[PDB]
RNA sequence: AUUCAUAAUAACUUUUCGAAUCGCAUGGCCUUGUGCUGGCGAUGGUUCAUUCAAAUUUCUGCCCUAUCAACUUUCGAUGGUAGGAUAGUGGCCUACCAUGGUUUCAACGGGUAACGGGGAAUAAGGGUUCGAUUCCGGAGAGGGAGCCUGAGAAACGGCUACCA
RNA sequence: GAAACUGCGAAUGGCUCAUUAAAUCAGUUAUCGUUUAUUUGAUAGUUCCUUUACUACAUGGUAUAACUGUGGUAAUUCUAGA
């Protein structure tokens, strides 16, 4: 192509989104945000295909511009806005929080959680610089750059935000024994609690993971999420457990 | 060939045709900006003195100034030039444009009135054309009045009447760029701003260098 | 944390 | 600001600022004549609306207040043994001021005021000091709905309650003083639509000593609440008035020719005559004019000389003459006036 | 006689509204108008008939029995706020707006984009022309 | 893994940025002044990160042909240095240098009714054929060449020249 | 609220397989080798420093369209002068 591009068809989107294939020849196109095209779930596709709250897309414009859906503690209108993993969904109409996370099966759940939970969020450190007037800083999964952090915290640790003013509460350390999801590959969805960080320099980290059923498997550093110490998760979990 | 006269003072315009071929003869051979005198022309300009300002060809193509020449070429023309309106962003287009050059391939020339002859001419000088529209910025309208600064702009906005039918009423412009109490709240709200981010900004580093000292 | 605990029924008409 | 939105565009939808949401807002629950859930009942009112409002709106906090009533709500004999703690807790839920819960809440205490009627009495006192609080709070947040909940509440309590309330009407107006004399003008005006139902509903006799104590009371925006009070009352659809209209400006007219009422109230009734020509056309306000004219000549007197000159001049002046049915009784009244006063008059 | 049953009730305080699947029992009748399913809807719900939105139904083979798909609305206006247009026209709610054919439309905007202007100066120019 | 991030010193610049923008609403202080202060939003703006993208790029894998055995290098072919150019690496181009680079493990040349793939058909299995054609990626807009705009085009339902 | 200026888009979509035999393409790498509108999150009090002879209770045409009016051409989404 001469440029981006602003159309998806509906064979080329991800599965996991489960649209019908003879519904249309197009699917919502995520728009550009915190996450990834393929990692994501446009509010359309949460609010009409898993809600039913709507029930084409000209409903959802109007939900969205009554400004009835709450994205990360903010109000959001753009149908496509891609919200994505341990994203805080609030409607507040129907007294609903939400936060997005995937299935055993791989799928975005319909998670609902107390506003206290809503308050909260989690997200890995994938950077960790000096920024201008050396002032340090963290990025996060989620594409947030919070000033200041704890000098403790590293890369590929977790870190404990607060939404409304979105400041670091606590963080957990990447080590063994810490409790762990899986956000990509075939594990996809599945909890467990980390055996050994395997290193290979040049290429990509492996980590082992043990399961509450003593099941291990083996996947990618970048697919790692920590959430907690073992038995103590900081969020609450969809039903399984991310068990199988 | 015909003359398209403007008395640009008065706003006023008019087409003479002519038929001898004299007054063509000292038209020949002048270029845009140039100025030729009336009486050359004829008794009826006596005294009077013409700037050449264009044309248009017996084809209808018009002149462009700069270009020394008297006959036609293709001329690639851009935005912001005369004789070309691009309709596209970006758009260059080659069109045929008529030489600076009066010739005998002119149909029309457009005249400027530098100044005036002995004799009035019935059409140019003798009326008057007034103004479209009036000033609309505020500082326009105090040039135009010549107001004082402690004297209001909103007094002295000109209002033109419209009568509906039996109904009649006026209709002004909307003054921009006026001082009114918005704008201060805006300046004040935008400085406060600023000074309440470079506050915040100050304990957050001072919290940062405090968490750093409990560590060490 | 636990989550948040689960929570319109059907109506009848007949005429004619 | 000078235009109002007059002229309405082809967009399906438009945004409206808070102020002319208030504005276009009246208070005149009869008017609405959609179809109501408490006009269908079987047991009770309350049971009716509460039924209906269980499913529909879904707030934190009403579904807590639906919880704890449920049980003492199912009959109306329930309703009534437990009247007490049925009112407690709809005082307590609407003291949070939760605008999400607010709309079931507000309904439900105008519905509970239905089932009972003359026992809300001693809840009526408590009821309306939450509703003013409720109102005040409501100036903070922004919220045309809230306002529109909160008055028709109000006013649907007058309705139920229109025959006690009306014996003592002093006694209610006395309870909504600070809203009618509130800084806010739409406070003021909403809450004179609502007493003003009350009074077009007021026997005459108990209408007299209510113009009085008011009229006392005018001796900060009392005076604008109460030209709003009575103007609404008179007017009842466009370019008519109200059948009782004659009998509160007699009321009204009699008090202020009293001497005993001050000079402010007379303005007062200049300025009601005012709103009510404007507003009516010729053939409405002619009971209105010959109650007027026979007053004034039944009541002339040097003491009340300069206070019938005062309403007459408002009469002359109101729209010159066009609404004035015959000047020559104007013109007997002026020299009945001349023979038997301030000269700027 | 005809049995209307709701199934699937769901509150939708987003749209202000009740949405629901309708179940209708005919015997011996062919199908029951969409006109007569919103009155009896409308009674059973205690709201307006302007409130009530009905569409979908499809008649089960063999006969007897429809399902379809129904709207109660909170209160009429939210209803012409929410509703499409063309259920709006269905149901008398808006009136059909007169338009002319896609191709007479894009004719005349071609037309439209052709001129320049106003137009009027080049219809004084084309009149003192001629 | 770094001349990384960042910071500091000395100068420098046809040299930038640091809100002369807009809607709704009228709250709070008083020394009572059209005094001071003040809410909810939109649109702009430096730098960083994120996202959508783009460009190059590491390794392995393509049908027939040896009656195509040597090819590339004069007019860049392989590599070194310096410069120009670019968003940027780089013979991408320029100046000076060396004589290099591929090849019977088929280079080079020729043919291809050659867009490649996910796939389709057949078959017991190995295999054989098809795949313009609902999805991804590449190229094109009669055929060459060159460009304005714009973040993004060598665009053609944008522009200029030449051929038909 | 026509028209016009301004901002954005028109570089997506749709069509076809001409060219192309380590080229495209599939899988797999790198950018510590570079641009990136838009989205999202952060991010900028510099008090002072001679002509203060001082606009910030807010600077200019160093300017024009739409528009008024005078016109050319057989003709075009052509346009000249004022
Ligand atoms: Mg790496
Ligand atoms: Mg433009
Ligand atoms: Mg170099
Ligand atoms: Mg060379
Ligand atoms: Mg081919
Ligand atoms: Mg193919
Ligand atoms: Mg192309
Ligand atoms: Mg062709
Ligand atoms: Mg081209
Ligand atoms: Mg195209
Ligand atoms: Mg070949
Ligand atoms: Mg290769
Ligand atoms: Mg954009
Ligand atoms: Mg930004
Ligand atoms: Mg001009």
């Amino acid at each position: 192509a001469r440029g981006p591009k602003k159309h998806l068809k509906r064979l080329a989107a991800p599965h996991h989104w489960l649209l019908d294939k003879l519904s249309g020849c197009y699917a919502p196109r995520p728009s550009a945000g915190p996450h990834k095209l393929r990692e994501s779930l446009p509010l359309i596709v949460f609010l009409r295909n898993r809600l039913k709250y709507a029930l084409n897309g000209r409903e959802v414009k109007a939900i969205l511009m009554q400004r009835h859906v709450k994205v990360d503690g903010k109000v959001r209108t753009d149908t496509t806005y891609p919200a994505g993993f341990m994203d805080v969904i609030t409607l507040d109409a129907t007294n609903e929080n939400f936060r997005l996370v995937y299935d055993v099966k791989g799928r975005f759940a319909v998670h609902r959680i107390t506003d206290e939970e809503a308050s909260y969020k989690l997200g890995k450190v994938k950077k960790v610089q000096l920024g201008k007037k050396g002032v340090p800083y963290v990025v996060t999964h989620d594409g947030r750059t919070i000033r200041y952090p704890d000098p403790n915290i590293k890369v590929n640790d977790t870190v404990k935000i607060d939404l409304a003013s979105g400041k670091i509460t606590d963080f957990i350390k990447f080590d063994a024994g810490k409790l762990v999801y899986v956000t990509g590959g075939r594990n996809l969805g599945r909890i467990g609690t980390i055996v050994h960080k395997e290193r290979h320099d040049g290429g990509f980290d492996l980590v082992h993971i043990k399961d509450s059923l003593d099941n291990t498997f083996v996947t990618r550093l970048n697919n790692v999420f920590v959430i907690g110490e073992q038995g103590k998760p900081y969020i609450s979990l969809p039903k399984g457990k991310g068990i199988k | 060939m015909k003359l398209n006269i403007s008395y640009p003072v008065n706003g006023s315009q008019k087409t003479f045709e002519i038929d001898d071929e004299h007054r063509i003869r000292v038209f020949f051979d002048k270029r845009i900006g140039q100025e030729v005198d009336g009486e050359a022309v004829g008794d009826e300009f006596k005294g009077y003195v013409f700037k050449i300002s264009g044309g248009n060809d017996k084809q209808g193509f018009p002149m462009k100034q700069g270009v020394l020449l008297p006959t036609r070429i293709k001329l690639l023309l851009t935005k912001n030039v005369s004789c070309y309106r691009p309709r596209r962003d970006g758009e260059r287009k080659r069109k045929s444009v008529r030489g600076a050059i009066v010739g005998p391939d002119l149909a029309v020339l457009a005249l400027v009135i530098v100044k005036k002859g002995e004799q009035e001419l019935e059409g140019l000088t003798d009326t008057t054309v007034p103004k479209r529209l009036g000033p609309k910025r505020a500082n326009n309208i105090r040039k135009f009045f010549g107001l004082s600064k402690e004297d209001d702009v909103r007094d002295f906005v000109i209002r033109r009447e419209v009568t509906k039918g039996e109904k009649t009423y006026t209709k002004a412009p909307k003054i921009q760029r006026l001082v009114t109490p918005q704008r201060l709240q805006r300046k004040r709200h935008q400085r406060a701003l600023k000074v309440r981010n470079a506050q915040a900004q100050r304990e957050a580093a001072a919290e940062y260098a405090q968490l750093l000292a409990k560590r060490l | 944390p636990r989550a948040a605990k689960k929570r319109a029924k059907g109506k009848n008409l007949s005429f004619k | 600001a000078k235009q109002r939105q007059t002229t309405k565009s082809s967009k399906r939808y438009r945004y409206s600022s808070f102020k002319a949401r208030i504005d276009d807002l009246k208070i005149e629950p009869a008017r609405n004549l959609e179809k109501r859930v408490h006009d269908y009942v079987e047991s009770s009112h309350f049971l009716a609306s509460f039924d209906q409002w269980k499913e529909i709106n879904l707030s934190a906090k009403f579904t807590e207040f639906a919880a704890e009533i449920e049980h003492d709500v199912q009959t109306l004999p329930q309703i009534l043994y437990h009247d007490k703690k049925i009112f407690n807790s709809l005082v307590s839920f609407i003291n949070f001021h939760d605008e999400f819960s607010l709309q079931p809440l507000l309904d439900l205490l105008a519905q509970f005021c239905h089932d009972l009627g003359p026992d809300f009495l001693k809840f009526y006192e408590e009821a309306i000091k939450t509703l003013i609080n409720l109102l005040d709070a409501a100036i903070e947040f922004e919220s045309s709905n809230v306002f529109e909940w909160g008055f028709n509440c109000l006013a649907y309590i007058f309705k139920y309650l229109s025959k006690f309330l009306v014996k003592k009407l002093v006694l209610t107006c006395d309870l909504l003083i600070p809203l009618l004399s509130h800084s806010k003008e739409y406070l003021s005006r909403f809450s004179a639509e609502a007493l003003s139902f009350l009074v077009r509903k007021c026997p005459v006799s108990n209408l007299r000593e209510f113009v009085r104590s008011v009229f006392e009371k005018l001796e900060t925006n009392l005076y604008e609440g109460l030209l709003i009070l009575f103007t609404e009352s008179m007017t009842s659809t466009q370019e008519t008035l109200h059948s009782k209209a004659k009998a509160i400006m007699s009321v009204l007219l009699h008090e202020a020719l009293t001497k005993s009422s001050p000079e402010r109230s007379v303005s007062l009734l200049s300025d009601i005559w005012m709103n009510i020509s404007k507003y009516a056309s010729i053939e409405s306000l002619l009971p209105v004019y010959e109650v007027m004219y026979q007053d004034f000549n039944d009541s002339l007197d040097a003491t009340n000389i300069d206070r019938i000159l005062k309403v007459l001049t408002t009469i002359v002046f109101s729209e010159s003459g066009r609404k004035i049915p015959d000047w020559n009784k104007i013109t007997i009244l002026i020299e009945r006036i001349m023979s038997q006063l301030s000269q700027d008059k | 006689a005809v049995t209307i049953r709701t199934r699937k009730v769901i509150s939708n305080p987003l749209l202000a509204r009740k949405q629901f699947v309708v179940d209708v029992l005919h015997p011996n009748r062919a199908n029951v108008s969409k006109d007569e399913l919103r009155e009896k809807l409308a009674e059973v719900y205690k709201a307006e008939k302007d409130a009530v939105s009905v569409f979908g139904f499809r008649t089960q083979f063999g006969g007897g029995k429809s399902v379809g798909f129904g709207l109660v609305y909170n209160s009429v206006a939210e209803a012409k706020k929410f509703e499409p247009t063309y259920r709006l026209v269905r149901y008398g709610l808006a009136e059909k707006v007169e338009k002319a054919s896609r191709q007479q439309r894009k004719q005349k905007k071609n037309r439209d984009k052709k001129i320049f202007g106003t137009g009027k100066r080049l219809a004084k120019k084309v009149a003192r022309r001629n």
